[PDB]
């Protein structure tokens, strides 16, 4: 089926932690590791959960 | 020292529902505020108090 979002308890967004923007025309950008919590369910990759 | 967790932060979320294999914790006496009270109501069982 097809889910649409419809509440987000928490997000939370930290670009201190984050990678700073690529450098101007950039071409190859870099991956960021992500994990998905199901103890939790908080699903956090970067700066960003 | 299982039985144990710390105050500062609310890491015991995690452990605590790994713990009881996500059955919850049947009750909660709750003195702590904040996330850490959310924190707390989020580990109830289906009938925890």
């Amino acid at each position: 089926h097809q889910a649409l979002p419809t509440l987000l308890e928490s997000v939370t967004i930290d670009p201190r932690v984050h990678p700073a923007q690529p450098p101007e025309g950039t071409t190859e950008f870099q991956v960021l590791p992500g994990k998905w919590d199901p103890v939790l369910q908080i699903a956090a990759a970067g700066g960003v959960e | 020292d299982r039985n144990f967790c710390s105050s500062e932060d609310c890491s015991f979320e995690k452990y605590i529902r790994k713990e009881t294999k996500g059955s919850g914790v049947d009750v909660v006496i709750n003195t702590l505020r904040g996330k850490f009270l959310k924190a707390s109501r989020r580990l109830l069982s289906k009938k925890g108090k």
